[PDB]
């Protein structure tokens, strides 16, 4: 099942649909260094300002 | 006991008989057909009786060096009963073998669909 074209009518439903991609397999997750690198900014900022 | 044997012969059987290869299978079906065959007429032990009696030299079950089996031409009941054992057989074959879809050809798709990824 394509998600591209199809000669004929062919009605798929969208579960079906939906459970042909490789989403799940590619996880989504950040990085640590995120943290401690906003904080630091965020540190910074407001001994600037004070 | 004989008919506790014989219910013992059906249970046997029964747990045998429940598509895995064509080899198995050729044989599954033959045996079914001789299940339903009926063989002993009144022509084999007449055949075996008549020209034994008379067998001068060689045999009549002989076949390592027989000439005659070439030239078997049967008669009409045999052939008769070959033509309505397949017929029935195919009949029986014909017997057996029979929205979220627009079309008669999407829906046979969507239940192909429906049986391969439904588990996943």
């Amino acid at each position: 099942i394509s998600n591209w074209k199809n000669p004929k009518g062919y009605t798929i439903p969208l579960d079906k649909r939906l459970a042909a991609d490789g989403r799940g397999l590619n996880d989504v997750e950040i990085n640590d260094g995120f943290a401690k690198f906003s904080e630091a900014l965020y540190t910074v900022e407001r001994q600037a300002r004070e | 006991i004989e008919e506790s044997e014989k219910w013992d012969q059906r249970l046997r059987k029964k747990k045998q008989t429940i598509f895995s290869d064509y080899h198995s299978q050729a044989s599954k079906d033959y045996n079914r057909g001789i299940r339903d065959l009926k063989p002993d007429y009144e022509k084999y032990d007449k055949d075996k009786k008549e020209e034994k009696s008379k067998s001068r030299s060689v045999a009549l079950y002989d076949e390592a060096e027989r000439l005659d089996w070439v030239s078997n031409k049967p008669d009409k009941e045999h052939v008769e009963r070959l033509v309505e054992s397949i017929k029935k057989q195919d009949q029986r074959r014909l017997k057996n073998t029979k929205i979220t879809f627009i079309n008669e050809r999407n829906r046979k798709f969507n239940l192909k669909l429906q049986r391969f990824y439904s588990k996943y």
